[PDB]
């Protein structure tokens, strides 16, 4: 098409909507022309949108109480510090709301999100005598937004669903979007006064009760879910590089995994 | 443009057929391609020749051009003496009279001279083994193909040295020197690479053996010199690099 | 959509003092391109958005396609030219003089400046894998010490091609002249890189980074 | 796409061995072929005859 | 077609290919030709194929680590010792990636392979307070492709499957090829350098996690699997004479079977 | 046979159809060629392959392979930066900027790596000058052909050194380097021998010359680099030979 | 699985040497698992269970 | 196609003091076809590809092809004879001077070796 | 033997090797696949 010009030509949206085509060095456009056989014969799938990915399930938080509130839609991931003084630990993680998921850290690309949200949950400890457990819809307009120990004693007629973790093992939940406006804000801020009524989140949370003394929270997105206004790299640091341990101090950080949680 | 040129574009108006740029520049400028190169010219440009310019006419070179042409490819594909071996009447059943590694054993000077300059290329590789013993001498020799020798399981290279069953149980081609005079096996690029890297050089898709069979069986001690050609075919180049075609 | 937004990820300067054959940069192609942390001076960095978004798997392959944005006037005049050199790291595309080598054997643009301001081109996937891998950092330290640090792609041989294709280079052909009275002497040169339509990735599992709310120095 | 199950609940039973004392039925055996579907066909004649010698005629 | 021949007449691939067919003995070709009532009166099937062979199951290794990284697409075998002097055992073997597998034993013969494979794991214990197995795919590009333990605590948002050993009792995996190239070498070298990138086998491996404290592992392929390029017997010794106790001490020679396994 | 063979033939009763033979013998043999190899056998052979013998693929290989081919007449058509060389404002009229004998100066080792094993070739020559002189500079060159420039009468080789007058009645094209970026001259192959001499490299068949027409004209002393680029075009090989091409 | 179902079920097939079987065929102390009057195929049973009923 | 790979596994000698009748060789007719172990000596040996393809099942049945390749030239001649003797071993196909008995009764071909 | 192998001892050895090869014909077929006879090992050397 012309390797150069005078002038800005190679504009954000042009290139993407497929208005400006810049051409392959070499002059034959076939040599950067799709070909299917790599992922037919190598992969066995192609993956086309992050869409995709963010259906699949990954760990977000580990609870310690037996009864828990837990915000849904909250989709903030750790603060993180780094140093390389001796005998400090390299890095250190302080979750809010939980640790980064596929969900998560898609997420933090963009600005927007709408649609509903998926849960899963892995118990300490199934117990034979009491193996149930109940996630229910929260909605009580006092409670703050943040995760907090069950001390309602009052919630009647909640929307509630129950597994158990002796006949099955895993609880899995689906979420309604149920928001005040079509257009949410991720990561929106969450404030002292707040309480569950701000109309940048669905004003919905879940309580999960079982016997387990612990257990260990998953989502994904639901089938009606949707990222956008693309933003661009969240701020972000290397998670392989969280095994660092230069300094003399043993790496003490660790994100929620199964193998993690479930021995010890 | 009579400058041999692969493709040229006058690109003075281009900046004014862009959708989402208004009253673009008028920048006189061209834009032209010669093989590998392209030429971004942001100015005019002046194409002289001599007068009445005429290329050397074709007549002229045959005293000396071949009528036949040749191309890498051609070149990849001539035949090669790859080497003379050895084998005389005190080598025993399985004694291995050579094992060449592809590409290395074809990778002359006239090969790589040819190479230079690509990245990587794959091939189909046919040896010829020829072995002249006169009408009183007999016995027999086994030429088969192994694939990617250096990252085999050692145990499989093991078992090719030690019992000549397991090399027959390869592809291969069987020598009798008092019934054939030659014997050809041709093997096709088989790789978990899709061309051999001449780069880095990892890894020879494959090796070439030729092993006793039945031992040269004469009245007195004697020996005879095993031969082998070999060239490539069903070529596939790589890509244009400045890369060294390592040694 | 994602993988086709630009990523600003380098610059360089191109100036009077330039000399016919000096490389004035080069980058390693592949997706893993990173930035800076500027509150923190962690080895691993920042990544680009490509960097973030390819790092969900941990094979790529495909076209990349890179912008040049010379920052000068009319003024100012030389030509440049832009090389891929596929199979080769960045020590290897120069001289001990700093002159680039055997560009005769390369896919070359010569772009001429005197008007033009920009140049852009794809540089077509060049392996002998279907898939090359997203580098991750690499220990730097002997087990059972770990520090990650980003890895070097000065050379193209079996401890680093998994990872990337070659190098993109450009070099001045003359230097970039200009009258002293009335223009500085100096110019920046910006790139940013993006995916070209063939771009594809594939295995996603453990990724390569993890988002954070902030990220400070620890006291 | 991975939309929410529509398909409604079944009832089942569980059971141990299901025909164990019947002539017919469906048995839920785990074969030890490598086939699945391994079965040999009938052969007639068999032993020497065309009829059949397991008939309480 | 005629007995004899003045210089070589049966051909390697003549004879496969059906262009060299040579004469019966009796002159009559009904005497070798094909009757298909055997299998059908006596067997009850007829196999025809390796590839029927390998998607059997059959065990490869047996772990005592309760939380495992297991090289997937090793397929190598043990090393053998054999001696015949007094008081020592007369066969030795040892193990790298595992003990001999219908799909590791008809690998041996090839040099390649490609497509995906299936893993079945029996538990040691099914633990009913914690029953739960999960296996996940393992990318690091740092980890060597061989067995080791889960020392990881920072393998976020990965691929995972989970299955119950007190529901269920055994897990069932199927892996895909995920490869880099469509032509994966089998038993390939594995190096101390070399970490999960090499491009001669998938670049991916097993985190297999329960809370048993030993796992018995099996595969066989998946049904995309193929092998490629035939070279002839592998170097192998005969499975019976691993009782061999001749030497006046006793076989210590066992092979990771259920029975095995199971008791004690 | 599917051994790539260029020909075939069977000769077994060869000598049965020579007409002042009479009762020819009868002699199993065979002579085929491959490329410039022909082997002429003189007993049976056999060729084998892998069972169901299939070649790589092409399909395979685009992951590396370029869509476009590369043969040895593109090699030597594509551009080289031959060299660059200083113009100051200190040099008079006909100062020379270069002089580049032919083929010579295109003689790069990728050119070299790609001649050899040919006797000699002939083709027409492309020449770019280029300078890129800000718009505050102005100043004039010529960009010249002359042939056989080792066996021409020293007269001439003189007057060019003498007098830029006799560079432009020269096939010639002029630089401006206010107003052109660049320019460009063919010079077809011309000569007694109908190709260049690889071998004893007798006698290159031009050389270019860029002279000083008028003076680097600017304010204070400067300097401009003048850049040459070239290839070859309207190629013709001469013939395979083991003739080592000369340094 | 004991647990899960309770009773163990098996379906064995001919797998036969000859296409007619003798019943109650001699078994003998050379023998081993060979002679062509019976399919050459036995079980091998395991669990941990101490005691079961076939 | 894995069991119709050639399989070497014998040799065996032939000459001018070979006598009329004398046994050359014989083999028994199955697929358990094994070789020696070179870097040990365990008494069972290293199975040909056809004794390690075969040695998954239990059992065998069919036609096996033989090739015999004698290592000859031009200028040797003599006549030898494959039999098959069905239903007997080795010992059997031999009198106590090692030539062949009752070959009137086998499958034979008698071939011309120049 | 049908008859001593003769030849000149002037310009050939008395004695020759004949080579045997094995392989299954069209109708071959194996059944009831279990326990293997064979156990492949990746190297196999004398115990000291």
């Amino acid at each position: 098409v012309g390797f150069a010009s005078a002038g800005t030509r190679d504009i954000r949206s042009s290139y993407v909507e497929g208005k400006f085509i810049p051409q392959d060095i070499t002059g034959m456009s076939r040599n950067h022309e799709l070909d299917e056989q790599p992922s037919q014969e190598c992969i066995g799938e192609r993956i086309l949108s992050f869409s995709e990915l963010i259906k699949r399930n990954s760990w977000r938080y580990v609870s310690d109480e037996k009864s828990l509130i837990y915000p849904a839609y909250a989709f903030d991931n750790p603060a993180a510090m780094y140093t390389a003084a001796d005998k400090l630990p390299v890095w250190t993680l302080t979750p809010r709301s939980g640790f980064p998921t596929l969900l998560t850290s898609i997420g933090a690309m963009y600005a927007f999100y709408r649609g509903g949200i998926r849960l899963k949950i892995v118990p300490g400890v199934a117990d034979q005598p009491k193996p149930l457990v109940e996630v229910a819809l929260f909605t009580m307009q006092d409670q703050g937004y943040i995760i907090k120990a069950n001390d309602y004693s009052t919630d009647f007629c909640s929307s509630n669903i129950y597994e158990n973790f002796v006949t099955k093992g895993i609880a899995e939940v689906q979420t309604p979007y149920y928001s005040r406006v079509n257009t949410s804000v991720v990561s929106a801020p969450v404030l002292y006064n707040a309480g569950n009524i701000s109309p940048l989140m669905p004003n919905v949370m879940y309580k999960i009760t079982s016997n387990s003394s612990n257990i260990l929270l998953g989502h994904s997105a639901a089938d009606d879910f949707r990222f956008g206004f693309l933003l661009g790299a969240p701020l972000a640091i290397s998670a392989t590089a969280l095994r660092d341990n230069f300094t003399g101090s043993s790496a003490t950080v660790s994100l929620p995994t199964f193998s993690n949680f479930y021995l010890s | 443009k009579q400058m041999n040129v692969n493709s040229s574009q006058d690109t003075t108006f281009e900046q004014r057929s862009q959708e989402k740029v208004q009253a673009g520049e008028i920048n006189e400028s061209i834009e032209f391609r010669n093989q590998i190169t392209t030429f971004v010219h942001d100015n005019p440009i002046i194409t002289e020749q001599l007068i009445g310019d005429s290329p050397q006419p074709s007549g002229d070179v045959r005293s000396v051009s071949d009528a036949r042409t040749h191309s890498i490819i051609d070149f990849l594909e001539r035949p090669q003496f790859i080497g003379s071996f050895l084998w005389n009447t005190s080598d025993i059943e399985n004694k291995e009279i050579f094992s060449l590694k592809l590409p290395d054993a074809l990778m002359s000077p006239m090969i790589r001279e040819k190479l230079s300059g690509f990245t990587s290329f794959s091939a189909s590789t046919v040896f010829h083994i020829q072995v002249n013993a006169h009408p009183f001498q007999c016995g027999r020799l086994v030429l088969a193909a192994v694939p990617v020798p250096d990252i085999l399981p050692l145990h499989r290279l093991n078992m090719l040295s030690f019992d000549v069953s397991n090399v027959i149980t390869l592809p291969h081609v069987q020598l009798d020197i008092s019934k054939e005079t030659e014997v050809l096996l041709k093997i096709p690029y088989v790789s978990p690479f899709v061309q051999y890297d001449l780069v880095t050089k990892f890894t020879p898709w494959a090796a070439f053996l030729a092993h006793v069979y039945a031992p040269l069986n004469t009245p007195s001690a004697a020996s005879l010199q095993v031969n082998v050609f070999a060239h490539f075919e069903d070529i596939k180049l790589g890509f244009p690099t400045s890369a060294i075609v390592a040694q | 959509y994602v993988l086709k937004i630009p990523n600003y990820f380098s610059r360089f300067k191109y100036s009077s003092t330039s000399l016919p054959k000096q490389v004035l940069w080069t980058s390693p192609v592949h997706p893993q391109i990173i930035r800076n942390h500027v509150t923190v001076v962690d080895a691993p960095g920042q990544p680009t958005l490509l960097a973030y978004a390819t790092g969900f798997f941990k094979y790529w392959r495909g076209g990349l396609v890179y912008t040049f944005r010379f920052v000068k006037t009319n003024y100012h005049s030389g030509r440049v030219q832009i090389t891929f050199h596929p199979f080769v790291g960045y020590d290897d595309v120069m001289d001990s003089d700093g002159k680039i080598v055997r560009d005769e054997y390369v896919y070359r643009v010569v772009v001429d400046l005197r008007d033009q301001t920009e140049a852009t081109l794809v540089v077509p996937f060049t392996s002998l894998t279907p898939y090359k891998v997203c580098a991750d950092v690499f220990n730097s330290a002997n087990r059972p010490k770990y520090n990650y640090e980003p890895r070097d792609f000065k050379v193209y041989d079996n401890t680093t091609d998994q990872f990337f294709t070659g190098t993109l280079c450009v070099s001045a052909l003359t230097p970039l002249v200009s009258s002293s009275a009335v223009v500085s002497s100096t110019i920046d040169v910006l790139v940013e890189v993006k995916a070209s339509d063939d771009f594809e990735v594939a295995v996603p599992n453990t990724p390569l980074w993890l988002p954070v709310d902030s990220l400070t120095e620890r006291p | 796409s991975k939309p929410l199950t529509t398909i409604p609940p079944t009832i089942v039973v569980q059971r141990p061995s299901q025909y164990f004392n019947n002539a017919d039925g469906v048995d839920q055996g785990l074969p030890l072929s490598l086939k699945y579907g391994n079965e040999v066909i009938l052969k007639t004649p068999f032993a020497g005859t065309s009829s059949d010698e397991m008939a309480l005629e």
